[PDB]
């Protein structure tokens, strides 16, 4: 290419068919290449040969990400601003169910706009904003409207650092090829300097500011805009202006205190949110780490170090192409930044960090399966780009003998196990559940699996859990409750609404579940495992790293020689996953409210939004429509003329989308040829078709067609089958 | 003496697999296998027949009279033989129907010793039906037996357990 | 093998290839020649060096034995050179023949192409009810 | 058949043509007049698996040969081990 | 060199894929014929799956007085 | 009501027929695959190339063909019954102004009237059906696990096989020990039959243990 250059056109292209692959999109016209162009266009194999540039991209188009995020939040600080809700939801909590979108009543809409609080008509939210809010040291509606358009600054110029890049002639290799310095830095000072800088504004302003709202009062009876300065004489209640002390040290008085933290571990009452007297230490606590921690430290040395037997010789070496991959470097972290997301999804539920959440149930379990989705949508990724590279990203075979060339060493074998691994799972894991229909539907109970028939005796208890909830009594300081209220032992008294957490019980019923987890996080992980792995070449085909890491299927021939690759085992590996979270979420919530959630009265005799069914009827697979899908879902296909209805509404479509999947899931594709033609024909005799080639579905695009519909399809039906029985009694 | 072995894929060349690692042929395994039909073939299959009939007799009883369809028996035929005196019978010919995968029909006697053997090209069969029958009639003497010093031993138990 | 230790293409262990079926019935093996000491990419997934000797690594199945070439000829050299070895002896002479390059003239061989009629208008479908005695045997 | 899956074409000439598909294919065996003189369909087919690697590129220019041989060997399919 | 010690008793070494126990027990043709008619195997099992087998489900599905399903 | 369903199964015999007529009116070939027979019906796959080929043998349209042919007499037959069901021991405006839409076919009728049943194996007890409802989710099984068969082509399958065929041989006391026959993954025509021949049962088995299972107590 030109137009024509190098060096001598500013005139930019626009027009002239083409570009991607040489004997390119060729003069000759057709339409599978618009399908091409989006897809792949982002990839690197073409653009240019040389690795330069697309590291000088990917810190640019990076970039739109964070400016967008940023135009996003925006929209969502404006809305649970002036339309508002959260002003008056905030004076009268335990009390709304709060808002921030509304229709406008155009054509049917309106009945989506149904009473939720402080007196107006609107949609629901399980997105729990209204409750980071908590936060503002401040309250104010046209407040928000700051922190909002404080979003759009960082926005327009947190997106012309993108000009700042590629567009502008680049920085270059050494710049990143060297990454001598860049953990520290990230993790010393932001990972550090913020959780720091939190904390200097997390007891600063907050906890005075939530310190005696857990009472009473209408805001601006509070919390002025400035107020919170040199003033430390507020900060007079929730400790000293240190009285006599002098930049920590010993040689200091206590005769009664020792500042803000006070560790607390528990929940308030009044406000279940855990406590904030804490919220600060740990954020500081942290910091110091990162703050000293992001103090390496320039790299190889530490890996050019322990090696040993069978160990790994290439541990040593583990990577000049470290510093030269990406694809890598991007695979390796989706693993973890998605692994590490869903560990969120736990410590959040059986430990709140917001004021107002388990009260508040729908807005913060949409939260745990959302969180959810990420913490598995971003690992199956993890595996994908690692088949991207285990297929290509260097120039040769540069990398030699090491750690790898030995696991690939062992290749038909590190899967060889993980198979039977799962075979005696499934067994154990599945027909398990199996067995009590077709012998409690034989029925003579004497012989389930029962909580209570097969021998375990009214007690699960004696573990580790209840070497949790009475911890504190070890090297432990202490501090009333433990560190997760659903702990084995102790307490009761949480909150004056409805409930909170308390204990969560075990035995059979949740040590099956437990396990048909573990046998579908494995078969999930072994087609991803032998997927990446067998990436390159292979016993059904050697010649098979020719292509790229897709490829449809080799062909006919070999018997089957059709899914093989590795988009596919990152096709097949989605395919389960939708299972592996579409189960955990369909575990979570029959527990949380079979158990937990329910509510307080007089004698806070309990009453769960489910007296306990789960009991003797989750083990059955049935009770699990029984108890499940036909019981709630009531509130699904009752959902008709209301508020909510969008839910219902969708729960047909998506409930259709996913039932149009298997259209593109289970066919051929010379099909829609032969019958694309047919079509054809009638076409040209009125003279009306043949220009830009009309063409059936790319093999494997429309695989790509499957797979992204069944789950946008077989997903939001929960999504919908959810929200919808908890907004609404529960 | 030296890293592990004079270092070493397989017996000899790296292009067969195996790897060789240890839970494949360290001296501390490799022998906790060889009076039986591990690396060589000690006397004809006759004999090996029962201790393998039988080891593998004595168990598949808590199995099923211990996880019984209706378990823990009061009935003097469980705790023992009961049924399973059904599955070395169902699998005593699940056997002898598959020496019809072994035909190769002789006669020689050879379990008395000659001159350090090697059966040589020992591997792939080189034992023909008329030694699959010993054993598997080994097997039923075995199976069917090996079910009652089970079952006839009374049953002094250990138990709980937590 | 070692008291016989005749060996050429280093590699070190691998659960890659040749198993049981490779005596049992038929074998297949690729040669080769090379200049100074460079280190390889592998059929079976593993990886090691060259120097020389015959250079002769025995391989599972010969569509596994020639992808030294679909890579093993993006590495310089004219010569690489498998067979078929059995459990005893020959016919079948694999890479041996006569010339050899895929894409030369010395004989025709066999291949043919046509089988009766050829491409043109098979509309026509199949013909007679298969019969012992009428040239459908090709 | 036992491997017939036509691939022929008319020029049969193999220059940035058609090469890829595993021993299958020992041709240039030029017919009597056909341009660039290299001719037919296969050599000895008794050998190898089943591709349309076969044709994927250089014309056949009809159909282009897939699995179509039925009666299949083992060495004809990877697995026979 | 003393820590050149001359491998304290080199062994022989490789003991052998020689040999390192006898064989086993004499317990054998104290079972000679005994249980034969699968050391008649000359033509049988059929024979073994009718009889057997009309005895594991003869006798063993019937019964006197239920104790039913 | 009655004019909708009445229009769903005419898009049935119809969507379900432009694929039987067309895999019928070219089991011969087309321009993609031109001479496409002395086999004709089930060649399933061809290479890839051309444009992409696959499920275009005359069968595989068949093959195709029975999704409809299980969606039209799907139509149909869900349709008698919600109708009758209601024209019995009750109503029938129910039908009425509760099939002129689509949630509320499944909300009364599939959700109302099938309660009968499930709760039949019930954490108290067996009741009335059982043989039914266990029926009715081994109708959801054999179903679902069609899809195998029908996402996954013998490709990944074999591969695997390829390393679970390293056991056996590589492992003590499972050696020697042949097969007669050599572990393989299955043709590349029989998985899309066998995913449907498996598709079909659960399907059809289902309808058979949930209309007996709800038309029998009843009401109606
Ligand atoms: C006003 C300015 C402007 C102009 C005229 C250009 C022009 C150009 N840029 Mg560019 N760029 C810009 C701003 C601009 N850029 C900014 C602000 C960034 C960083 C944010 C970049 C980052 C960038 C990169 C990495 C590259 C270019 C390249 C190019 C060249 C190819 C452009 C193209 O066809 O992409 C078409 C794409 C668009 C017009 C849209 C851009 C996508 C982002 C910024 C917004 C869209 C996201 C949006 C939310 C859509 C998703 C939601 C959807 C549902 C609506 C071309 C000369 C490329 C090059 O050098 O040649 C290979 C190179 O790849 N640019
Ligand atoms: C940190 C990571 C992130 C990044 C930066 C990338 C980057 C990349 N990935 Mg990738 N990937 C990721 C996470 C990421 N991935 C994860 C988590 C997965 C697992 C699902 C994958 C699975 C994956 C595959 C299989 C492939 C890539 C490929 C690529 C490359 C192609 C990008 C492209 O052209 O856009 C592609 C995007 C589109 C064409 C837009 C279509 C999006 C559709 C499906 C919409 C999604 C549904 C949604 C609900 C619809 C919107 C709403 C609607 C209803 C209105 C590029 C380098 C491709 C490659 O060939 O490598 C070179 C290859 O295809 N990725
Ligand atoms: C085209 C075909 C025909 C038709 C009309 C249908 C229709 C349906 N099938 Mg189906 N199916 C068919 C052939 C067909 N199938 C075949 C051949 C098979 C294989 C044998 C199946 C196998 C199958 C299964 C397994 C399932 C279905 C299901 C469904 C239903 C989903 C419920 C619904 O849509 O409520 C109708 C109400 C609405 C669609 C309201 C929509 C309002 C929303 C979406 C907003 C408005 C639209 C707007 C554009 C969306 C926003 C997007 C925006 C970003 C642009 C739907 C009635 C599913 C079911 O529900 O029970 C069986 C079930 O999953 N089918
Ligand atoms: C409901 C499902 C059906 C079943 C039973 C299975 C089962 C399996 N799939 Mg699978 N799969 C399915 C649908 C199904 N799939 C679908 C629809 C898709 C895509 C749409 C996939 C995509 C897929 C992939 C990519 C993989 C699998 C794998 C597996 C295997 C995992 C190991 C295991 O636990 O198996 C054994 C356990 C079971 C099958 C469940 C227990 C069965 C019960 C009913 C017991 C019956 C036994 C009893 C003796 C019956 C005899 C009685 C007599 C009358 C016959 C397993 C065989 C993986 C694999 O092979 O790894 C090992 C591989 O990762 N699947
Ligand atoms: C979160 C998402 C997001 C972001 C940040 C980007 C960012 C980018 N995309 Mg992109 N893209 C996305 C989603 C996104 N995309 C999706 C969903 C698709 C559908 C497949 C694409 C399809 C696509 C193509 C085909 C191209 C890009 C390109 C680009 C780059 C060009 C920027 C430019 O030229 O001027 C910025 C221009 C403006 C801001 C003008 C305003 C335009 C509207 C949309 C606002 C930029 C890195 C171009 C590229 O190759 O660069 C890497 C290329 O042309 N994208
Ligand atoms: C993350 C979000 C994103 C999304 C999904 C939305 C979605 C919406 N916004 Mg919105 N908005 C956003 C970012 C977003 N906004 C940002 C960054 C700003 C600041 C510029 C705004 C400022 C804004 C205003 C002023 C309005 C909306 C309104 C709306 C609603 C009207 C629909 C529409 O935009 O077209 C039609 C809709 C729910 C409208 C509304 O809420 O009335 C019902 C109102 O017009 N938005
Ligand atoms: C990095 C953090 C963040 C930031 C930007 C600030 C900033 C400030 N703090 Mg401060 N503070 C923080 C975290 C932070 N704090 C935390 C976590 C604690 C508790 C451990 C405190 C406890 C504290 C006290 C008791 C006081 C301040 C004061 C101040 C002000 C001047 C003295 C000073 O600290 O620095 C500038 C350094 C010098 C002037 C020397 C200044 C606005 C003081 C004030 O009100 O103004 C004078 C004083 O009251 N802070
Ligand atoms: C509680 C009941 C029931 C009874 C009465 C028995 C009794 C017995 N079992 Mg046993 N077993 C049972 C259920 C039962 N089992 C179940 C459900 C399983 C599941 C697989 C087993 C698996 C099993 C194995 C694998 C073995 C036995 C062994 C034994 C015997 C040896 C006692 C011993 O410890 O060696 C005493 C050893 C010395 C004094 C030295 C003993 C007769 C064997 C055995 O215990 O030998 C060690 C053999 O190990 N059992
Ligand atoms: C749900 C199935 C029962 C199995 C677990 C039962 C074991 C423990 C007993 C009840 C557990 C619930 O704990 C609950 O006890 C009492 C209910 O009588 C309540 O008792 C509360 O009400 C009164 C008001 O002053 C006083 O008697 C107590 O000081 C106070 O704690 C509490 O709200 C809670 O602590
Ligand atoms: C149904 C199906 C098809 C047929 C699907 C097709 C042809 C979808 C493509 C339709 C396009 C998206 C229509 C585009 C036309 C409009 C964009 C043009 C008008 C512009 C708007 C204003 C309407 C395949 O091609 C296929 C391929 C491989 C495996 C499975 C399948 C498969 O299942
Ligand atoms: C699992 C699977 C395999 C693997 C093959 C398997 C798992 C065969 C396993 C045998 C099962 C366990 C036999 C059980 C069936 C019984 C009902 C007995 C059948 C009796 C017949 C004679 C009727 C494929 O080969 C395949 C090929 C193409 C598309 C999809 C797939 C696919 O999904
Ligand atoms: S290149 Fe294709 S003749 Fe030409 S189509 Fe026939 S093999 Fe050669
Ligand atoms: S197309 Fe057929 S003959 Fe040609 S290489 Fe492929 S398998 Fe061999």
């Amino acid at each position: 290419l030109v137009d024509r250059d190098p060096i001598k056109t500013s005139f930019e292209q626009w027009a002239k068919p083409g570009h991607f692959s040489r004997t390119i999109a060729k003069g000759p016209d057709t339409t599978t290449w618009i399908w091409n162009l989006h897809a792949d266009a982002h990839d690197f194999d073409s653009h240019t040969s040389d690795l330069e540039e697309i590291s000088r991209k990917v810190f640019s188009a990076h970039f739109g990400q964070l400016s967008i995020i940023f135009l996003w939040l925006s929209g969502m600080y404006f809305h649970g601003a002036r339309f508002s809700n959260y002003e008056a939801w905030l004076n009268d909590p335990t009390h709304i169910g709060p808002s921030a979108q509304v229709v406008w009543p155009i054509v049917g809409q309106e009945i989506l706009n149904g009473d939720v609080g402080g007196g107006f008509r609107g949609i629901q939210i399980t997105s729990g904003f209204f409750q980071i809010w908590r936060a503002s040291g401040i309250t104010s509606e046209l407040q928000l409207y700051c922190t909002a358009i404080g979003a759009l600054v960082f926005a327009g110029l947190m997106l012309f650092a993108g000009w700042f890049h590629y567009h502008k002639a680049a920085p270059k290799l050494a710049w990143f090829q060297d990454v001598e310095s860049m953990l520290n830095h990230h993790l010393a000072g932001l990972l550090g300097l913020g959780s720091l800088s939190w904390a200097r504004h997390q007891v600063h302003v907050s906890l005075p500011i939530n310190q005696f709202l857990n009472a009473g009062v209408d805001p601006k009876e509070i919390p002025l805009p400035h107020e919170f300065i040199l003033n430390r004489d507020l900060l007079a209640q929730l400790y000293p202006s240190f009285a006599e002390g002098a930049t920590p040290f010993f040689t200091l008085n206590w005769s009664k205190y020792a500042d803000f933290l006070t560790f607390r571990g528990g929940l308030d009452p009044l406000t279940g949110g855990l406590w904030l007297t804490d919220i600060a230490h740990h954020h500081l606590a942290i910091a110091i780490l990162f703050l000293i921690a992001g103090h390496m430290y320039r790299i190889k040395d530490i890996l050019e170090a322990h090696k040993g037997p069978f160990t790994g010789q290439g541990h040593k070496g583990l990577y000049e192409i470290l510093t030269t991959s990406w694809h890598a470097q991007l695979s390796i972290n989706l693993a973890m930044l998605g692994s590490l997301t869903i560990v969120v999804a736990q410590h959040m539920y059986s430990m709140p960090p917001y004021p107002y959440l388990a009260t508040d149930y729908a807005t913060q379990l949409s939260l745990f399966t959302h969180h959810m989705w990420i913490g598995g949508f971003l690992i199956v990724g993890a595996a994908a780009h690692a088949a991207i590279f285990m297929v290509r990203d260097y120039d040769p075979t540069t990398r030699y003998n090491d750690l790898l060339d030995r696991v690939l060493r062992h290749r038909d074998a590190i899967i060889s196990h993980l198979n039977w691994v799962c075979i005696f799972l499934g067994f154990h894991s599945f027909g398990l559940y199996i067995h009590n229909d077709t012998m409690s539907a034989l029925g003579r109970p004497q012989d389930m699996f029962s909580d209570t028939a097969i021998q375990l005796q009214p007690v699960f208890a004696q573990w580790i859990q209840n070497t949790h909830a009475l911890a504190p009594g070890t090297t432990a300081p202490g501090a009333t409750a433990s560190t997760s209220l659903t702990w084995g032992g102790g307490d009761l008294v949480a909150v004056g609404n409805k409930v909170a957490l308390l204990p969560i019980p075990l035995g059979t019923a949740d040590f099956l579940v437990h396990h048909i987890h573990a046998f579908t996080i494995h078969v999930t992980v072994l087609i991803l495992l032998k997927g990446v792995l067998f990436a390159r070449s292979s016993r059904l085909i050697p010649d098979k790293a020719n292509l790229g890491f897709r490829f449809p299927c080799d062909g006919p021939g070999r018997g089957g020689t059709c899914q093989v690759s590795a988009w596919d085992h990152v096709f097949l590996g989605l395919f389960w996953m939708y299972n592996s979270i579409s189960v955990v979420i369909f575990h979570f919530s029959w527990k949380m409210q079979s158990d937990v959630w329910g509510t307080i009265n007089d004698q806070g005799v309990v009453t769960h939004i489910t007296a306990g069914n789960f009991a003797q009827s989750s083990i059955t697979i049935n009770g699990w429509l029984r108890d499940f899908l036909w019981a709630q879902a009531s509130q699904v296909i009752q959902s008709y003329g209301s508020s909510l209805s969008a839910y219902g509404l969708f729960f047909l479509g998506a409930h259709f989308v996913w039932a149009f999947s298997l259209m593109f899931l289970f066919s051929g594709r010379g099909y829609w040829q032969e019958l694309i033609e047919s079509i054809v024909w009638a076409h040209n005799k009125l003279k009306v078709a043949p220009a830009t080639q009309p063409r059936a579905l790319s093999i494997v695009q429309g695989r790509a067609v499957g797979v992204t519909h069944y789950l946008l399809g077989g997903i939001a039906t929960t999504w919908a089958f959810f929200l919808a029985r908890i907004i609404a009694v529960g | 003496k030296p890293t592990y072995q004079v270092i070493q894929p397989l017996n000899g060349d790296p292009f067969i697999g195996g790897l060789e690692t240890p839970v494949t042929s360290s001296p501390l395994i490799a022998w906790y296998l060889s009076n039986l039909p591990a690396y060589r073939t000690a006397v004809n299959p006759l004999l090996r027949g029962v201790e393998v009939g039988l080891a593998h007799g004595f168990l598949l009883v808590g199995p099923f009279v211990k996880a019984g369809p209706l378990r823990n028996t009061e009935y003097a035929g469980a705790a023992g033989s009961l049924a399973a005196a059904g599955l070395v019978v169902i699998l005593s010919m699940c056997l002898t129907m598959y020496g019809i995968a072994s035909f190769k029909e002789g006669e020689p006697s050879i379990a008395p010793a000659l001159t350090l053997t090697g059966r040589k090209k020992q591997p792939d069969q080189l034992q023909s039906a008329d030694g699959w029958a010993k054993f598997t009639g080994g097997f039923f003497f075995g199976g069917v037996s090996g079910v009652t010093w089970a079952c006839f031993l009374m049953y002094v138990l250990d138990l709980p357990y937590y | 093998e070692l008291d016989p230790n005749t060996p050429s293409p280093i590699f070190a262990g691998s659960t890659g290839g040749l198993l049981r079926k490779a005596q049992v019935e038929e074998f297949y093996v690729i040669t080769w020649e090379s200049p100074k000491e460079q280190i390889f990419e592998m059929p079976t997934g593993g990886a090691a060096i060259m120097r020389e000797g015959p250079n002769l690594l025995k391989l599972a199945r010969k569509e596994q034995c020639l992808a030294l070439g679909t890579r093993l000829r993006s590495k310089y050299k004219i010569k690489y050179q498998f067979y078929r070895v059995f459990p005893s002896g020959e016919v079948q002479y694999l890479h041996p023949k006569d010339g050899v390059y895929p894409e030369k003239v010395n004989p025709g061989r066999q291949g043919v192409g046509l089988n009766m009629r050829s491409i043109g208008k098979n509309v026509s479908p199949i013909e007679v009810k298969f019969t012992g005695k009428q040239p459908y045997d090709l | 058949m036992s491997h017939s899956v036509k691939i022929y074409d008319t020029c049969i000439g193999c220059t940035q043509c058609v090469r890829a598909c595993p021993t299958d294919v020992l041709e240039m065996i030029p017919w009597g007049g056909c341009k660039a003189k290299q001719i037919a369909s296969a050599p000895r087919t008794e050998d190898c698996v089943g591709c349309k690697r076969c044709e994927s590129a250089c014309p056949t220019d009809f159909l282009s040969v897939r699995v179509y041989l039925w009666h299949e060997t083992t060495r004809s399919m990877g697995l026979a081990y | 060199d003393l820590e050149d010690i001359a491998n304290t008793t080199g062994q022989w070494d490789v003991y052998g894929s020689d040999a390192p126990s006898p064989y086993n027990s004499l317990q054998s043709k104290f079972f000679e014929t005994f249980a034969a008619p699968f050391t008649k195997r000359g033509l049988l099992l059929k024979f073994l799956i009718l009889g057997g087998g009309s005895l594991l489900t003869y006798v063993s599905a019937n019964a006197p007085q239920d104790v039913l399903p | 009501g009655d004019f909708l369903v009445h229009h769903a199964i005419a898009l049935g015999l119809h969507t379900t027929t432009l694929i039987l007529v067309k895999g019928a009116l070219d089991a011969r070939g087309s321009k993609l695959m031109p001479d496409k027979k002395d086999f004709g019906y089930s060649f399933p796959c061809d290479g890839p190339g051309r444009g992409g080929t696959c499920d275009i043998s005359a069968w595989d349209d068949f093959y195709l063909a029975v999704f409809w042919m299980l969606n039209t007499i799907g139509w149909v037959t869900f349709y008698w019954h919600w109708k009758h069901i209601t024209l019995w021991r009750g109503n029938v405006s129910q039908f009425n102004e509760s099939s002129t839409y689509l949630m509320g076919w499944l909300r009364d009728y599939l959700w109302l009237n099938s309660s009968q049943l499930i709760n039949g194996i019930t954490p108290l007890v067996c009741n009335s059906l059982s043989v039914w409802a266990w029926m009715f989710l081994f109708g959801h099984l054999v179903w679902a696990t069609g899809f195998m068969f029908l996402i996954s082509w013998r490709g990944y399958w074999q591969e695997l096989i390829e390393t679970l065929a390293w056991a056996h041989e590589r492992t003590p006391l499972a050696n020697l020990i042949r097969w007669r026959d050599k572990p393989v993954a299955l043709s590349i025509v029989q998985a899309r039959l066998v995913g449907l021949v498996h598709f079909s049962v659960g399907y059809i088995f289902t309808y058979a243990a949930f209309l007996i299972a709800s038309t029998s107590g009843k009401f109606g």
